[PDB]
């Protein structure tokens, strides 16, 4: 219990926690310098793409057609922005998780992707890039529908990420 | 309850016999009537001891699960359980989290409990070896016919009869005897038989001939005396009731730990509730805010800790077991390092318990033999004519004999049938002279007149070996003044010469001096019987004197004494240096007690009591000032009379004290007096006399071999070895550890911070949880454990024996400056080292730190498969979770890396790593390697991603915390330096443990 010195304890922590937060910033700011503005050092986590859907739980650009991969160039700053392509029983839009320089490959239950988009350039390199109907005659029941994507580049992980390249959801239109 | 017993007893011994009879309502001759005996039992109730009340219920086990600490883990386990229950409001994950944790907790209570209990389950047992000393029947006279009855029946009033070889059944007034001698070691701690007689010898009842006491055994003779006192009334059974049912109480180490849980519960709770109120500002209701309070338990409570302290204690204890120092209790390992005062029993503790010769006066010169066991002194004189002729009488005029049992053991050490005095002489002559049997052989013993009490001298006539003489030699010994009256000449050197008046004093002179020593003195003379009066054949007539008794040749004087084990005087002086006070406490008489005190160094050379001063100074006793007399010696007879506030003052007043001729209660009183003082006392004792004391001491040490069963049961420790030295080792074994324990606390606690901060940042920042509850258990349970325990090997930064005893209240084991250091400074460096690794793994993945803030609700949201990273890529639930799980693993590693620095730093408080050597501790270096290898396992080895959610790391990931570990090493290294050398001021008085 300092009945003076607190003072000697105050000037202390202010220029030593100080010193310690100015070393810690020191190392963050070194680490941040060794990373690309345009691409991440390890893509591995993202390795196989997952599938996700909109089901909440364009001009500029270039007219395209269903075709082969459209390489844009290197992932670099000195061409401006890399030009992207264009495009009562609910509607579910599926989309393939972006991942930078990945080229997807392709060249009875109850009643109930075009290559030209890839590679995806990554947000710096392409701001307004856009990535790429159960009319059913059964109402009044809860259906389960699993939608999934196929390819050589796409893997599933039944045990883990059930999202990994697939969905699982439970519509229901009661009318 | 316990007080009355403390006072001495009050007696009837010079009441007359009839009078006693009329008190008790009993008949001297005929004794109690059977009728009256029975009625007197129901009134008094048996002559037996009350079943050692305090019957520790085997259920004790459960004393271990509780304590205070185990209580912080039980509270904590139960808090985890309540939170799981509170969860139960939904759909929750705690199926791996909260219920696992609260289980890990109680399981750590239980386990640590069982370890402690086990180890402890080895020592108890006192009242068991105390009533391994009880007669059985007895022979009372009732109606006027006698009859051995069950002891328990005896009452006050009845006539009892004891002969050689019995136990006094109860306290008794001696009405009739003779030659009856008794053994009263139980009271005095002194075995030499005492004479009983029907007249009161003295005022003190402990002193009179006429009372015989229970817990004593009648040595020889025969006698009858009226039961004054039965059961727990007897002098002794009071001493009995006054022990066993004694209450053990907390140790210091145990106290320092409960203080520690006090500072720990003081932060855990104050952050835990503060995490409530902050939470609540933010936008969490009673629901969530409460959750975090209790959530904040685990980070705070080192699970870690109880098991480290025990292993550390356990480990130290098996270094001491190797020292031939056994330790019954784990807590005992420290204690030692607090003992202020030691109350030591003399006989059989400080001393070997034995007897021997001292010196001889012959040739007009005083002679100093060697009294030591393994005979370390010098041979005093072998040359003289006088000496042999002395040696001759000592061996011949002597009825003693060594036991077969023996040729193996040395001569001092072997048992001898005979009286103490004559065994002394036999051993003396055995050791300097050669075999005695040889001599006795040689000079066959024709006729001898045994040592009468009358004559007060024993003589023998031997046929002289010299074949050329085989004439007759007369040898005698006995009271020095009785020998002299007995002589006309003196053998001074070789020849005789006329016991002038000058040598009548010189003698006179040696006699008085050797007396003073407190030594027993004998006189020796012999005579070459004139051949022409006693023919080769001649009868002598041990009957009546047909041979000469007077005008003999005075040979010389012999005395004796008693010394103490070997290590003791040294063992004593270390202690004092230790700055402990040593206090002798003996049943034994005052001359002896003081001479030993002087030998061992309890009393230091020309220290002085007031009666020594009065001598030199030629002056009375008053005009001495008591103050001057540092030392004291207080005879029990005087102790009785004083109030306990006169005891306390003696106790302040003198630095070297000797209480002699103390009774067991008195030994008890002293120890209590010392404790009123608030000092930690160790009683060291061997006998049944020392029982209460020992029972009373903070720590009661008993000599293993010599020690009565009774002291051993009474005692906490036992010196198997009898080795008094071990007591110093015992006192040291309770310092180093103390300091090294703080290092391991600092070490463990530090890690707590890198463990807490992620959770808080989680709730505050809204970022994905950086570190998980399972991750935490690997650090506390696993990785931290070797290195924590690792500290116990650390050595002394300074010569520890040099500093004073710690003031218990002032200098706690865990103080603010440790917390500050651990939490405020070091820790905090560790946290950042942790968080760094978190940003690096996420950043690498695509999630830059800026984008991390406020994410948790989307990131935890199980339904968005869609989560967009900084780059724009969408991640499923599971995929972004693997990433966060990888962070959890990295953070876990960060800490270990940082813990390497914390380990090195924590190896020394003041000293740099350079002077110390962080190097010579091999156990610590093993902890660094057996903690990394653990981390790497949790990370690498398959199965680990599903079971403990630990994911594999890239090589890069290891090195994230490395700037952080280095900075810690350095930061502390600089701090100490700067401590070392402003020792008075500021760094030292905030950070110095």
């Amino acid at each position: 219990r300092t009945l003076s010195r607190w003072v000697w304890i105050s000037l202390y922590y202010v220029a030593f926690y100080v010193v310690m937060s100015g070393i810690f910033a020191l190392c963050i700011y070194v680490l941040m310098r060794t990373i690309d503005p345009y691409t991440p050092d390890y893509q591995d986590q993202l390795k196989s793409p997952g599938v996700t859907l909109r089901p909440d739980v364009q001009e500029g650009s270039i007219n395209c057609t269903s075709e082969k991969y459209f390489f844009q160039e290197s992932f670099l700053a000195p061409n401006h922005t890399k030009f992207s392509c264009k495009f009562g029983k609910p509607c579910f839009i599926i989309k393939m998780n972006r991942i930078v320089k990945f080229l997807p490959g392709n060249s009875d239950g109850p009643p109930l992707y075009s290559l030209h988009y890839f590679p995806y350039y990554g947000k710096k390199a392409q701001p307004h890039y856009s990535n790429p109907k159960l009319l059913n005659v059964p109402r009044n029941r809860d259906v389960v529908i699993v939608c999934k994507i196929l390819a050589e580049h796409v893997s599933f992980d039944n045990p883990h990420d059930p999202y990994e390249g697939k969905v699982e959801f439970k519509l229901k239109i009661q009318k | 309850l316990e007080n009355m017993k403390k006072e001495m007893e009050i007696n009837d011994h010079q009441l007359s016999v009839a009078e006693l009879e009329q008190k008790y309502q009993t008949s001297a001759t005929k004794g109690l009537s059977a009728s009256l005996a029975a009625e007197l039992l129901l009134r008094d109730g048996p002559n037996a001891l009350r079943p050692p009340r305090g019957t520790p219920e085997y259920v004790k086990f459960a004393r271990q699960l509780a304590g205070g600490l185990q209580c912080l883990m039980w509270v904590a386990a139960a808090i985890c359980l309540i939170a799981f229950a509170i969860q139960a409001s939904e759909g929750d994950l705690t199926t791996d989290d909260n219920l696992y944790l609260a289980l890990a907790l109680i399981a750590v209570v239980v386990v640590t409990g069982c370890f402690g209990y086990y180890q402890e389950f080895k020592s108890t047992n006192i009242i068991a070896s105390f009533k391994n000393l009880v007669p059985q029947q007895a022979t009372v006279i009732r109606d006027g016919d006698k009859f051995q009855i069950n002891a328990d029946q005896l009452v006050v009033g009845d006539l009892v009869e004891m002969k050689g070889g019995d136990r006094v059944p109860a306290d008794i007034r001696i009405l009739q005897a003779q030659g009856r001698k008794v053994d009263n070691s139980s009271l005095t701690g002194e075995s030499e038989p005492q004479t009983r007689s029907p007249e009161c010898t003295h005022e003190s009842p402990l002193e009179t001939r006429n009372i015989a006491f229970f817990s004593t055994m009648c040595l020889e003779g025969t006698a009858q005396g009226l039961v004054v006192n039965t059961g727990d009334r007897t002098i002794i059974g009071r001493i009995a009731s006054l022990a066993s049912g004694v209450e053990n109480e907390k140790t210091p180490i145990a106290i320092e730990i409960e203080h520690f849980v006090d500072i720990i519960a003081g932060l855990a709770i104050l952050f835990g509730a503060t995490f409530f109120i902050v939470a609540m500002c933010i936008g969490y209701t009673f629901l969530r805010a409460m959750v975090f309070f209790m959530a904040i338990v685990v980070a705070y409570v080192p699970e870690g800790l109880l098991a480290t302290v025990t292993v550390c204690l356990s480990l130290t204890a098996k270094r001491l077991a190797s020292k031939n120092c056994v330790v019954k209790n784990l807590e005992a390992v420290e204690t030692l390092g607090s003992t202020s005062v030691i109350c030591s029993d003399k006989t059989g503790t400080l001393t070997q318990n034995r007897m021997t010769v001292s010196h001889l006066w012959f040739d007009n010169h005083i002679h100093s033999a060697d009294t030591t066991e393994d005979q370390s002194g010098q041979t005093f004189d072998q040359s003289s004519e006088t000496w042999r002729a002395l040696c001759r009488v000592l061996t011949l005029c002597n009825r003693a004999a060594f036991k077969s049992g023996q040729d193996a053991v040395p001569v001092p050490k072997r048992i001898v049938i005979g009286d103490a005095s004559e065994t002394a002489l036999l051993k003396f002559s055995e050791l300097t002279l050669g075999n005695a049997m040889g001599y006795r052989e040689r000079f066959p013993k024709v006729c001898e007149i045994p040592f009468n009490s009358t004559n007060k001298f024993q003589l023998s006539i031997h046929t002289l070996e010299d074949p050329r003489d085989p004439r007759h030699v007369l040898v005698m010994k006995g009271a020095p003044e009785r020998v002299l009256e007995r002589c006309s000449s003196i053998l001074i050197k070789g020849q005789e010469l006329p016991l002038d008046e000058q040598w009548r004093e010189a003698f006179q002179t040696a006699y008085l001096s050797l007396g003073g020593l407190g030594e027993r003195v004998l006189g020796f003379c012999q005579l070459y019987l004139s051949e022409k009066d006693y023919p080769p054949g001649y009868a002598f007539d041990v009957e009546a004197m047909n041979f000469p008794t007077s005008g003999l040749s005075f040979a010389g004087l012999v005395s004796m004494i008693d010394p103490p084990r070997a290590t003791v005087p040294d063992a004593v002086l270390k202690c004092r240096t230790a700055g402990i006070r040593v206090i002798m406490v003996t049943g034994d008489h005052p001359i002896t007690a003081k001479a030993i005190a002087a030998s061992v160094g309890i009393i230091s050379e020309g220290s002085e009591t007031v009666e020594d001063i009065a001598a030199r100074l030629r002056v009375p006793v008053d005009q001495v000032n008591r103050k001057d007399a540092r030392a004291c010696v207080i005879n029990g007879m005087q102790l009785k009379d004083m109030d306990p506030s006169e005891l306390v003052e003696a106790l302040r007043t003198h630095p070297e004290m000797v209480f002699a001729r103390t009774s067991p209660q008195q030994k008890l009183v002293i120890v209590e007096s010392c404790q009123r003082l608030g000092a930690i006392v160790a009683v060291t004792g061997d006998g049944v006399n020392d029982s209460p004391a020992l029972k009373k001491a903070d720590i009661g040490v008993a000599m293993g071999i010599a020690g009565s069963d009774a002291a051993k049961n009474a005692a906490d420790m036992i010196l198997l070895d009898d080795n008094f030295a071990s007591i110093v080792t015992g006192v040291e074994q309770g310092r180093l550890i103390f300091d090294n324990l703080k290092k391991s606390i600092a070490y463990t606690l530090t890690k707590n911070i890198p463990e807490l901060t992620p959770y808080l940042i989680y709730i505050t920042v809204s970022v994905p949880l950086p570190l998980g509850c399972i991750t935490i258990l690997f650090i506390e349970l696993c990785t931290d454990i070797f290195p924590s325990v690792s500290l116990a090997y650390e050595k002394a930064e300074s010569d520890i024996m040099h500093l004073r005893p710690r003031n218990p209240k002032r200098d706690r084991l865990v103080n603010e400056p440790l917390a500050a250091y651990s939490y405020f400074q070091i820790g905090a460096i560790q946290s950042f080292a942790g968080f760094t690794d978190y940003f690096t793994a996420m950043a690498q993945e695509g999630w830059f730190p800026l984008l991390c803030v406020g994410l948790r609700p989307q990131w935890e949201n199980h339904h968005l498969q869609d989560l967009q990273d900084s780059y724009g890529q969408e991640w499923t639930f599971g995929q972004r979770l693997y990433q966060q799980y990888t962070c959890y693993t990295v953070f876990f590693i960060s800490i270990e890396m940082c813990q390497i620095a914390d380990v090195l730093i924590r190896k020394t408080r003041r000293l740099s790593a350079f002077q110390q050597g962080f190097f010579r501790n091999r156990i610590l270096v093993i902890a660094i390697v057996f903690q990394v290898c653990i981390g790497c396992f949790l990370c690498y080895c398959p199965g680990m991603p599903n079971i403990f959610n630990f994911m594999p790391i890239r090589f890069q990931w290891w090195l994230v915390p490395m700037p952080f570990g280095l900075l810690i090493f350095v930061y502390d290294e600089i701090r100490k330096l700067g401590v070392r050398c402003c020792p008075g001021s500021w760094w030292d008085q905030e950070l110095y443990y």
